[PDB]
């Protein structure tokens, strides 16, 4: 359990995570403000 | 033929005799080191220039150094 | 009528004499 | 000695093919040859800078003598516009009928080459018109190579040959080269304008018989004395003008219009004559400022030795580098080639920009074929100034005599230097070619409006501070009430706002979002080549990997597989490498500058503007495009004057690729390969009747790498040149 | 004081079938070599050129190509056998030349009789700059 | 307007492609039963379309003669939505990563085995950090006053 | 006949797919064209070189306190030459795959 | 498989998140997607297969398999893994794949 948490941990498994959550974030963000060449707000 | 030079910072340790494929380096008694001994090069005529003694040697900075030069039938490694 | 002289003249017979003396000087042996 | 070559020892008794080799490529490294002193060593330059000049003498006077002779000169002057100028004839026997008939154009009796060297437009414009003006020429000039090699063997004989102190007499070479090389000579040729060029450009054919006789201005000297030198731009020629003729010729010698003659495209020559006579001037002037023999001037060390700021951020500022440079040819070699690269590509864009011959502008295939040859030849220039560079630092720098001066702490904080060159190239890199990319996805999804198109704003609002209207900035000179406009009214600026905004010609051209990107693709080149340049520059003497690197020379192989590995660790190494990123960077620069005016000439300046912010449009509307007439310069239905350029074409693909062998595969493979050759020939019967004087051996390491580099870099000039030259004069516009 | 033994021809050659590793002409009119070594039995061993080899009980005679050929295959002599090896350089005149070991005593064990050669008494950074000694015949490491 | 562009709410070319567009959806839609799911993912591909060039002419972008939004990043307060404002975002993001990271890396510099933890990541140490990114600028401008963002005599 | 015929000829597709369906086989056609000049810089050079650059960039880590422990070294050389030919052949063999898709799935 | 000169066989789907459902083309049968160039339909038809509920107790089979293999790699380096004398029964393992793999496989 430890040493499983401690695998999960390395490197490219972290790597994966992270940017599996970034790909989702951005690719929900696109989706809801889809093309969007500025930032329209000011 | 390559020169090949000792500098006294070798500590004696054999290793760049040892790795010599040509049999171009010797260990020669010395007061420098613990070792008591240091690496001399008298037979740079068959060098090769492979510098496997500069691989082995482990001073910082190196106390063997290759300097390629003149080549020869013997340090271009010919068989014909 | 002149190109048909000199064009064999720089093209075969001058690579030919160069290449042959150079092989001479660069095979000499003093 | 003993054999060739007979300046290396060392080289000579080696019993393998690598003597030969070795013999060739070290035979101008004059320092490096056995007994080489100081003397020696400056006399031997001084000489083969004679034998250059000759070379160069005899080449020029080759041109001329085929111009003269197979050329359409004097059929040229009557009609430029529609006379294909001849370089010179082809007698080649493996012609069939086909290609004698396909090249025989031009109006000539046989097949002949199309010259696109611009000297046509050159001779004319100076004033020659018959071919026997051409002879004549032709003969001075191989005289003067005569002359040349005359000098440079008489300098080698003793009493004849100059001491060392002599070349490093600095202060006297500058004053006479500034106010003679560069001064006399610019008025000088001021003079051949009045008296020859402009009136020949006025109908009146001036030559060393007449030019006596002839005045070159009906008032000429005695304004000029008087100091009311106005007199000499009165009458200029008429806006409506033929050049060849009579036809609205003024009188005027020295003018200050600013645009462009309306028939010919090209600058005043006038304007040409003017210029000269006052930078003659200012070289002349110029030149007495160092000292000599007469106690006034300057001495350059003592300037060097004052320029130490308090607070001491340069540490000792400059001294010790007078003896620094005196003392070193390459640090001198380096400073030329710098500055001559610089204004190499300086040449390249003014001469496309502001055309200073007639008829040249309106021949394309001329003006894409100069901006391309010097582009290349600025960059070549370049790597070898920072070549000499790094040899500086390991044959001639002195740490002592430099200690803490500015070129010490150039070494003293490098890393700053190489990691913030690395800092840039990465930003350049990481977002031009993201955004590129981005475009590219942008129109593979079919929606071109998400591209992200960056307007030039500053370089737009630099045109319009030149006087362009296109952008509507209104900033001076784009602007009626700037001080800037009110100066310059009365002078160039009707000649200059006229051209700059004429849409013909290529005077500030109008730029978008697609010249943002391939301008900031040409930054990441140009900093990129310069951190491989620096950083080699900079780690010659030593690294951490390699602390003694000074002590193994300019060029070696490696420091062999210890310490991590260290291929490639040399300065030479690092030229090697630059080359590439140069021919990148100029293939860029090239790439543009073609695509852009050949979208121009052909008035389809929109095909550019949308298609090249996206890589996709310069692979399909650009090289795909236009290769379409080059490629068929011969095919199963038959061949074209094309058929050269389609050959060429192919030829530097092959070259090119088989560099790719030497630069891919690395030695052991091949030197175990010729072992078993060896034993092939040996055990051969009638065939081991002959034997080699010479032991057949693979290429060193960095024979390779360079032999690689040639091929490579053949190949990649052969092929743009077939491409660019095919693909403009097939169409000629 | 070491007597360098002389090279005893008649002494026996391991038996092998022949390769196209072997000598070339170089041996003829420049140089080539020859190893011998004492050996317990009859062995198989891997040849320095071709293939396999049967090393024969006693004395053995091996002319080879290089030298780098006589140290590989001695050091492998002594090492996956036993065996002590000494070897020879030979010319064409019929000269011999004693190489290895050249003391008696393999050259990583020092020994007294041995006179430095390319020692330099100094670390390595300190040598001087190629402008110290340009236009002279030196390199700074010679010194 | 600004570089000789007019804004894509005036230009007819704008106005052109997103027409040559909405039709070329339409020729495909053609093909489908207007009941079928092909059709509806055409129509959700016009709606956004409409919706992607009337937010480009709402939000003042400026057209070329192309019909295609140019950027104009001199600074002009009319286009800060174009580079300095998603800029300064761009800049927040990634001084935060920057700051977490070397953060990261000086909490575990004396450690016992340092590389240990930079490939098997201390997760734990890693989110007790990462909202530090947060006010990275106040951090690093006081530490570069403080004199311990930078490393002496290097 | 190999270049005009067959390459200019029958890549007409690819460079031509932006805004169809096939549009990917473009993407794929100019991308593995960038891999496989991508391979040549390792492929051309050596680690030395790019060690010492290497050491100017550590050098510029330390001065911020972000040099990381685990030291950053240049590839081996041997690695030097597997990421070469692995960019090489990747780069070559996808940019036939998406010159080959494009043409034959339109014409076909 | 009813009109298979016609319709372009498609066995992928893009989702519509960046613009990318343009690769989503008109393979035919009223459908929009990627089309394919493995070869699966004619293997599909070549083997009697007619409906999608057929082709997935296929793909459920081979998840089983895979399932099971896995297993058996598990089981076979970690319960009982076999001797090397085992391994080296080179004329049981070849009589086993030419009469048992390949023959009862060609048959069945
Ligand atoms: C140095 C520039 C130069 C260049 C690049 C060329 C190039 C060419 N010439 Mg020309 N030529 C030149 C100068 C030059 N020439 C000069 C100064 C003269 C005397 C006025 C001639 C007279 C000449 C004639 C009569 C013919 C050519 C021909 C040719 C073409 C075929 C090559 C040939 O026949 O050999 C060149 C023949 C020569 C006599 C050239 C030698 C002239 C001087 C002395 C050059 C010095 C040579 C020297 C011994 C070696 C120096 C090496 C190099 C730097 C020159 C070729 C394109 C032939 C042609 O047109 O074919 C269609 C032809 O019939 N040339
Ligand atoms: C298409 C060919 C190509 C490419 C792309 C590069 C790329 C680069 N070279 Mg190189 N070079 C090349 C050919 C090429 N070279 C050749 C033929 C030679 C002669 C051997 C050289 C010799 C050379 C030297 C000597 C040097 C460079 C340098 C550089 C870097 C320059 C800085 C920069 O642009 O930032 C980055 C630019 C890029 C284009 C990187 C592209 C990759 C991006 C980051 C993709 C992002 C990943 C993405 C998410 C996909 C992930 C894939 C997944 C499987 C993980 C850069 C990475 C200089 C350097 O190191 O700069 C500091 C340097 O000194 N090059
Ligand atoms: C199900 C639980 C399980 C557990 C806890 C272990 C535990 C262990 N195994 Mg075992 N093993 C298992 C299942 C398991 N195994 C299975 C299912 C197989 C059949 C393949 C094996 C076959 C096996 C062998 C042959 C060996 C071990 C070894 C070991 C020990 C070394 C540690 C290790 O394997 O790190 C490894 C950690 C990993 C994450 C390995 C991942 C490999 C996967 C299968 C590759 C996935 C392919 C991937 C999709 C490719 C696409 C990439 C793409 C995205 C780019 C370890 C104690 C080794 C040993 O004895 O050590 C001395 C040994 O040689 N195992
Ligand atoms: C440095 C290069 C670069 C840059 C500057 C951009 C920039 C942009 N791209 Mg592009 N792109 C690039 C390279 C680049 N791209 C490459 C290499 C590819 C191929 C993989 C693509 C493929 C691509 C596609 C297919 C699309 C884009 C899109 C976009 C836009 C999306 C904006 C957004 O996501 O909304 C805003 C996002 C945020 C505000 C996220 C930040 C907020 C964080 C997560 C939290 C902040 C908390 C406080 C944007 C202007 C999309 C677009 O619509 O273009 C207009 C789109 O469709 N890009
Ligand atoms: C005024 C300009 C100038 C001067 C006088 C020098 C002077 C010198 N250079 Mg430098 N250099 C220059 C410019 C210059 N260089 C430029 C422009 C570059 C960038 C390309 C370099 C880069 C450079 C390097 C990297 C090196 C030198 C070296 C040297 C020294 C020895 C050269 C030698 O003997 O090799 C003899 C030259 C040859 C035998 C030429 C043969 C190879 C050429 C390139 C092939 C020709 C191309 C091909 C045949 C074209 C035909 C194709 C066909 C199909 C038509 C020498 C003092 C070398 C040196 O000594 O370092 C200390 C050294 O390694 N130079
Ligand atoms: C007024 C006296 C005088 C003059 C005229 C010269 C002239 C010259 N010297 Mg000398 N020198 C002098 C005094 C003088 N020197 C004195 C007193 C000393 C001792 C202190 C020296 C010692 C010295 C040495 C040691 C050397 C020279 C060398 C040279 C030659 C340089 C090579 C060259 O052709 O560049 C010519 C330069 C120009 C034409 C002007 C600059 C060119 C500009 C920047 C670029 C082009 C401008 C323009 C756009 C061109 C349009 C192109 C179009 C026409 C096609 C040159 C002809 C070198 C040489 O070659 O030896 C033979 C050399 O080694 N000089
Ligand atoms: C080095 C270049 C050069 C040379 C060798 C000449 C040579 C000559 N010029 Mg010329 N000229 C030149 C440049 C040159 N000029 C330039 C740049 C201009 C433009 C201002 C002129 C415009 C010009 C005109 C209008 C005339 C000449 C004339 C003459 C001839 C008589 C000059 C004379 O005795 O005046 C007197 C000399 C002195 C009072 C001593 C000068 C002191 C020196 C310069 C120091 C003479 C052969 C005259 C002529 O007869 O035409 C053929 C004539 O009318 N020149
Ligand atoms: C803590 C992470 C970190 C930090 C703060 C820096 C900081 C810096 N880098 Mg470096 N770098 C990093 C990681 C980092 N780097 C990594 C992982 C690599 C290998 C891919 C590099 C390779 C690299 C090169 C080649 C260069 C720099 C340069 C620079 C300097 C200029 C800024 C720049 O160019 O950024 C550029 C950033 C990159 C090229 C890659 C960054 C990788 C990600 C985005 C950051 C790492 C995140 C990390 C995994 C966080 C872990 C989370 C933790 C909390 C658990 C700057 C001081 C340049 C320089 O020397 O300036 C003078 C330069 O030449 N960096
Ligand atoms: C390494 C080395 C070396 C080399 C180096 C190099 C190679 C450099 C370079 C460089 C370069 C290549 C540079 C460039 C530059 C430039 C500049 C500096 C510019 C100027 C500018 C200005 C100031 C201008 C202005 C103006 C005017 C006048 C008018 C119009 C407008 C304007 C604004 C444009 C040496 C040998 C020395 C030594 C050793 C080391
Ligand atoms: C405004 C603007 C502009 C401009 C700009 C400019 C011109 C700039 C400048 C800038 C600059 C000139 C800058 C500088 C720099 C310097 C230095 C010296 C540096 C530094 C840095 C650092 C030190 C960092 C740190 C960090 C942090 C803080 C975070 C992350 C981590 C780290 C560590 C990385 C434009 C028009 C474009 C656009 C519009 C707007
Ligand atoms: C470019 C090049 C390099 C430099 C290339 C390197 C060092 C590749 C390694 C770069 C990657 C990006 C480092 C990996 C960084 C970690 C994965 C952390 C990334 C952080 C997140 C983004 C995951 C060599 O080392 C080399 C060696 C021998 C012959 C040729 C070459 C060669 O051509
Ligand atoms: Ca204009």
């Amino acid at each position: 359990m430890r040493d499983l948490k401690t695998y999960l941990s390395v490197a490219p498994v972290a790597s994966t995570l992270w940017f599996a959550a970034l790909a989702g974030l951005l690719i929900e963000i696109n989706r809801f403000f889809p093309d969007a060449l500025t930032f329209p707000f000011f | 033929s390559h020169s090949v030079k000792i500098y006294d910072t070798c500590i004696g340790c054999t290793q760049c005799v040892r790795a010599c494929p040509t049999d171009v380096l010797e260990m020669i008694p010395w007061g420098g080191c613990k070792a008591k001994q240091i690496a001399s090069a008298p037979r740079t005529e068959d060098c090769v220039g492979c510098k496997r003694c500069e691989s082995a040697c482990p001073t910082d900075f190196l106390s063997v150094r290759v300097y390629l030069w003149h080549e020869t039938t013997r340090s271009m490694g010919l068989a014909y | 009528n002149l190109p048909s002289l000199f064009v064999p003249l720089v093209g075969l017979l001058f690579p030919a004499v160069a290449m042959a003396s150079l092989f001479l000087h660069v095979e000499k042996r003093l | 000695a003993l054999r060739f070559p007979r300046f290396s020892q060392g080289l000579a008794q080696d019993p393998t093919t690598r003597r030969i080799w070795f013999g060739i490529a070290t035979a101008h490294d004059f320092e490096s040859h056995d007994d080489i002193t100081e003397g020696r060593l400056y006399q031997n330059i001084f000489a083969s800078h004679f034998g250059q000049l000759a070379i160069i003498f005899l080449w020029t006077s080759g041109n001329l003598f085929h111009v003269a002779w197979q050329g359409n000169f004097e059929a040229w002057v009557q009609d430029p516009l529609h006379v294909r100028p001849i370089a010179h004839a082809i007698w080649d026997p493996h012609f069939g009928q086909p290609a004698v008939e396909a090249f025989t154009r031009g109006g000539a009796l046989g097949p002949v080459n199309i010259a696109y060297s611009g000297v046509y437009q050159w001779w004319y414009t100076i004033g020659l018109r018959t071919n026997e003006d051409l002879y004549t020429g032709a003969i001075f000039l191989l005289f003067l190579s005569f002359i040349s090699l005359l000098a440079g063997w008489l300098h080698l004989q003793p009493k004849w040959k100059p001491s060392v102190s002599w070349f490093k007499n600095a202060e006297s070479r500058l004053n006479h080269h500034l106010s003679g090389l560069f001064g006399v000579s610019s008025l000088a040729w001021a003079g051949h304008l009045v008296h020859v060029a402009i009136p020949g450009s006025r109908g009146e054919y001036v030559r060393w018989n007449n030019f006596l006789s002839v005045l070159p201005h009906p008032q000429g000297l005695g304004p000029l004395f008087t100091g009311q030198w106005n007199l000499y731009a009165q009458n200029p020629d008429s806006s409506n003008h033929l050049f060849s003729t009579s036809q609205g010729a003024g009188t005027a010698i020295l003018t200050l219009l600013g645009g462009f003659h309306p028939q010919t495209q090209s600058l005043w020559l006038t304007d040409m004559a003017h210029h000269h006579l006052a930078i003659a001037i200012l070289f002349l002037i110029g030149g007495h400022m160092y000292r000599t023999n007469f106690g006034i001037g300057h001495s350059i060390k003592y300037i060097l030795e004052a320029h130490i700021p308090p607070g001491g951020r340069l540490g000792r500022g400059h001294k010790g580098l007078y003896d620094t440079i005196n003392n070193s040819i390459h640090f001198q070699l380096g400073l030329a080639l710098a500055s001559l690269g610089v204004i190499t590509s300086l040449v390249a864009q003014h001469m496309y920009s502001l055309p200073a011959y007639a008829f040249i502008a309106q021949d394309f295939t001329t003006q894409a074929a100069l901006y391309t040859h010097h582009q290349y030849i600025a960059g070549f220039i370049m790597t070898g100034a920072f070549a000499h560079g790094a040899i500086f630092f390991i044959r001639d720098y002195n740490p002592e005599q430099n200690a803490d001066n500015v070129l010490a702490r150039m070494l003293e904080h490098k890393e700053a230097i190489i990691s913030h060159l690395s800092w840039a190239s990465l930003f350049l890199g990481f977002h031009t070619l993201g955004l590129y990319v981005h475009n590219d996805v942008m129109l593979a999804f079919g929606t071109p409006e998400k591209q992200i198109l960056i307007e030039p704003i500053f370089a737009q609002w630099i045109q319009s501070a030149h006087g362009k209207t296109s952008y509507g900035f209104d900033v001076l000179l784009s602007s009626t009430n700037s001080p800037a406009l009110n100066a310059g009214r009365s002078i160039w600026l009707p000649g200059w706002l006229n051209a700059i905004n004429e849409n013909s010609n290529s005077l500030f051209l109008t730029i978008g979002p697609g010249d943002f990107l391939v301008h900031h693709a040409i930054a990441l080149g140009l900093h990129t080549t310069t951190l491989i340049l620096v950083k080699g520059a900079l780690d010659a003497r030593g690294s951490k990997l390699m602390p003694d690197k000074k002590d193994f020379g300019y060029s070696f192989p490696c420091d062999g597989p210890g310490r991590g590995g260290t291929c490639d660790i040399s300065a030479w190494d690092a030229f090697y490498l630059a080359v590439f990123w140069m021919l990148n960077t100029i293939g860029w620069v090239t790439f543009y500058w073609h695509w852009k005016h050949i979208t121009l000439w052909q008035g389809n300046v929109s095909q550019f503007n949308e298609s090249s912010t996206y890589l996709m449009g310069w692979l399909r509307d650009y090289l795909w495009l236009n290769s379409s007439q080059l490629i068929n310069g011969y095919n199963p239905f038959g061949m074209n004057s094309l058929s050269v350029w389609a050959w060429m074409f192919l030829f530097g693909h092959l070259v090119w690729a088989t560099g790719f062998m030497f630069l891919i595969s690395w030695r052991g493979y091949w030197q175990e390969l010729i072992e078993t050759l060896a034993w092939a020939h040996e055990r051969t019967p009638l065939a081991n009747l002959i034997r080699w004087r010479d032991k057949p051996v693979a290429l060193s390491i960095v024979q390779a790498r360079l032999v690689g580099l040639v091929h490579f870099s053949v190949g990649y000039i052969f092929t743009y040149a077939a491409f660019l030259i095919a693909s403009t004069s097939g169409k000629f516009g | 004081g070491f007597t360098p033994p002389e090279l005893d021809p008649n002494t026996p050659s391991p038996i092998f079938g022949g390769s196209t590793g072997g000598l070339l002409r170089k041996a003829q009119v420049e140089e080539f070599y020859v190893i011998t070594w004492e050996s317990p039995k009859e062995q198989i061993f891997e040849m320095p050129t071709g293939g396999a080899a049967i090393m024969r009980e006693g004395p053995n005679l091996l002319k080879l190509a290089r030298k780098e050929q006589c140290l590989a295959l001695g050091t492998r002599l002594r090492s996956k056998y036993k065996i002590k090896y000494q070897f020879y350089r030979v010319f064409p005149s019929g000269e011999v030349q004693y190489l290895h070991p050249k003391d008696g005593v393999y050259p990583e064990k020092v020994n007294p009789g041995r006179q430095g050669v390319g020692v330099n008494f100094r670390s390595i950074g300190k040598n001087v700059s190629p402008i110290e000694v340009k236009f002279t015949g030196k390199q700074p490491y010679d010194l | 307007d600004i570089a000789g562009l007019t804004p894509c709410k005036d230009s007819k070319q704008f106005a052109k492609r997103e027409k040559q567009s909405i039709k070329k959806l339409e020729s495909s839609l053609k093909l489908y039963a207007p009941d079928s799911a092909p059709a509806l993912a055409i129509n959700a591909t016009i709606e956004k379309t409409k919706r992607r060039f009337d937010n480009y002419g709402k939000q003042g972008l400026l057209c070329g003669a192309d019909g295609l939004p140019h950027l104009i990043v001199s600074g002009d307060q009319r286009h800060w939505g174009e580079f300095i404002t998603p800029g300064i975002l761009f800049l927040y993001i990634a001084g935060w990563i920057g700051w977490v990271g070397r953060s990261y890396l000086i909490a575990i510099r004396d450690d016992k085995k340092p590389t240990q933890k930079e490939i098997i990541i201390d997760v734990p140490l890693a989110t007790r950090l990462v909202f530090r990114g947060f006010s990275w600028p106040i951090a690093a401008y006081r530490e570069l006053l403080n004199g311990e963002l930078v490393a002496k005599d290097v | 006949g190999w270049l005009r015929d067959f390459l200019w000829a029958q890549a007409s597709q690819v460079i031509q797919s932006y805004g169809s369906s096939l549009s990917a086989y473009g993407l794929f056609f100019l991308g593995a064209h960038f891999v496989w000049a991508f391979s040549l810089m390792f492929l051309f050079s050596g680690r030395g070189y790019w060690q010492e650059l290497i050491e100017s960039i550590v050098w510029a880590h330390n001065k911020l306190k972000v040099a990381p422990a685990t030291q950053p070294r240049a590839l081996s050389i041997v690695q030097g030459r597997a990421v070469g030919v692995t960019h090489y052949l990747l780069g070559g063999i996808a940019t036939t795959w998406a010159f080959f898709l494009a043409r034959i799935i339109a014409v076909g | 498989l009813n009109d298979p000169t016609h319709i372009r066989p498609s066995a992928q789907v893009v989702w519509p998140i960046v613009g990318q459902e343009i690769l989503n083309g008109d393979v035919g049968g009223g459908f929009r997607g990627i089309q394919i160039t493995s070869g699966f339909f004619q293997i599909w038809r070549a083997s009697g297969i007619t409906s999608e509920l057929q082709l997935y107790c296929t793909a459920i089979g081979a998840l089983v398999f895979a399932a099971l293999m896995l297993f058996a790699g598990w089981f076979h380096y970690h319960k009982a893994a076999p001797k090397l004398v085992w391994f080296q029964d080179v004329e049981s393992m070849l009589n086993h794949h030419l009469a048992g793999l390949l023959g009862l496989g060609s048959l069945s």
